[PDB]
């Protein structure tokens, strides 16, 4: 699996900002078995999961985060769109984009080319 | 697993098990029925109130028999089973309408039942991993044409004798069901923390309260309102017919869909039984009621039949008994509680329409709450958001 986070930078406090990349190295039908998702990562922290699509094409957030992010999945282009609005200086980070995918009795966290993402004014 | 070869002989006797129990119980209670039909006493209330007794116990016993069943094996709970419910069927008899009628026929027989079935749901689980849902399906298939069959064998091929030798007859086939017991070879607290378990095993809790009205409340329906027919015994015999069928089919199919979209399944034909359940009091002519009863008839065994393989793969094969065991405890009361109340809103209301009405809600309730039950990935996608 292979991913290339686009989109990122400074913004100011209340602005927007749309995240999105398409899953490579991954079929079409390979990838609707797998949820696609985002994961945060500021200064000293670590990888936290924030936001994904199930398979059955429901969405679920950190609800902490939640409403102010936003996502929404296309799985004819193999597209997830992380978009966010009302952004704040808490939310500067690198987010990386990451793809779950179901096995045996296990599962498999992959992880993208994160974009860091600043909130300043 | 071997999924063949001898495993069918094991199928052979729970079936036989299944057959013996259900048969009996309902054999017993259209006697009872039979002998108040002419005389107020041959105690009415106490009456109608054992054979609920009776069947209640075998739901409301289930966990003390996991317990045992874990700790002990199949084979030899099933043999203790089955000799005390052979016990007591057999001193029922020597007990003339006297109150120890009450303590023998419902404590015995329900507990004999209880220690018996149970391990006839968890033994085939052994023997089938690809197959189950077919082997579910024979199995209550041949349980059910074993019942239906059962008071032809009784009332005409012979009962020759009087009523008090009737339980003494029905001993031998516990008996002969205490030595197919032998058969189950085996080949090898915590079951709640599971949310979709949970969830699941409360929706079908929920979904069982409107169960027995339509089979305790149709005949005196069509007679209080249908009293032109000549007789109504059609509908009964095409409800058990269709239900054969359905059950059978129903276990057919339920291997073809893989992991947990079976209870999709299971969703649709709650929906449709609440619909068709609403729908007898509309239907004026006999023409539709009969349909609607095929109807009904046919997703009742979509209904039955496919509880136990969802249990299997919902909590795995080392744990299929406690979680069974969990579930039929917890559908231990909804289904006492139902044909009552059913008939408390008849006497409040007069017309048989309000009964059937309520009757149709709780299973739309429990198609709602199955409707959400969670995939596992998204359980581990909320374990992840808890980190
Ligand atoms: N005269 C009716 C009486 C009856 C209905 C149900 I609904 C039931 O509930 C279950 C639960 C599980 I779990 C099963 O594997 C099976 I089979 C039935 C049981 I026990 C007995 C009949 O014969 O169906």
């Amino acid at each position: 699996v292979q991913l290339q986070e686009s989109g990122g930078g400074l913004v100011q406090p209340g602005g927007s900002l749309r995240l999105s990349c398409t899953a490579s190295g991954v079929t079409i039908s390979a990838l609707n078995a797998m949820a696609m998702g985002w994961y945060r990562q500021a200064p000293g922290e670590r990888r936290v999961m924030v936001a994904a699509v199930s398979e059955r094409g429901n969405a679920m957030y950190r609800e902490s985060v939640q409403g102010r992010f936003t996502v929404t999945r296309d799985f004819t282009n193999k597209m997830v769109s992380l978009q966010m609005d009302n952004l704040k200086p808490e939310d500067t980070a690198v987010y990386y984009c990451h793809v779950l995918e179901d096995r045996v009795d296990s599962f498999h966290d992959y992880w993208g080319q994160g974009t860091q993402v600043t909130v300043s004014s | 697993p071997p999924e063949g070869g001898f495993g069918w002989v094991v199928v052979f006797a729970a079936t036989w098990c299944n057959g013996s129990i259900f048969g009996i119980h309902n054999s017993v209670g259209i006697l009872y029925s039979m002998l108040l039909e002419e005389e107020k006493e041959k105690v009415e209330f106490q009456a109608a109130w054992v054979g609920a007794l009776a069947m209640g116990m075998i739901f409301f016993c289930s966990p003390i028999v996991s317990i045992f069943t874990d700790r002990l094996g199949c084979r030899i709970t099933a043999t203790a089973g089955a000799a005390v419910a052979f016990i007591g069927l057999h001193t029922s008899s020597f007990t003339s309408s006297l109150s120890l009628r009450y303590f023998t026929y419902g404590i015995l027989f329900g507990c004999g039942c209880s220690f018996a079935f149970q391990p006839s749901l968890v033994i085939l689980g052994h023997y089938f991993q690809r197959r189950l849902g077919l082997a579910n399906g024979v199995v209550s298939a041949g349980s059910s044409i074993f019942s239906m069959s059962f008071p032809f064998l009784i009332r005409m091929l012979g009962d020759k004798i009087k009523l008090a030798q009737t339980f003494q007859v029905l001993s031998t086939f516990m008996f002969v069901l205490m030595l197919l017991s032998l058969t189950y070879r085996p080949l090898l607290m915590r079951v709640f923390r599971q949310r979709t378990y949970r969830i699941w095993a409360f929706g079908i809790a929920a979904a069982a309260l409107g169960y027995f009205v339509p089979y305790v409340h149709l005949m005196k329906y069509v007679e209080e309102e249908f009293s032109e027919i000549k007789e109504t015994w059609v509908l009964l015999v095409c409800i058990g017919a269709t239900s054969g069928l359905g059950r059978l089919v129903s276990g057919h199919i339920s291997d073809s869909i893989p992991g947990l979209k079976k209870i999709y399944l299971q969703v649709l034909s709650f929906l449709l039984l609440g619909l068709m359940s609403m729908m007898i009091p509309l239907c004026r002519d006999f023409g539709g009621l009969i349909v609607v009863c095929l109807f009904l008839g046919l997703c009742d065994g979509f209904f039955i039949t496919i509880m136990a393989p969802i249990a299997f793969e919902l909590v795995g094969p080392m744990q299929a008994s406690q979680a069974i065991g969990y579930l039929l405890g917890m559908m231990a009361l909804p289904m006492i509680a139902g044909p009552p109340i059913a008939g408390l809103l008849r006497n409040c209301f007069g017309d048989y329409h309000v009964a059937f009405y309520f009757a149709g809600v709780p299973p739309i309730i429990g198609a709602v709450i199955l409707f959400f039950v969670p995939s596992r990935l998204e359980e581990e996608l909320r374990r992840r958001l808890t980190e």
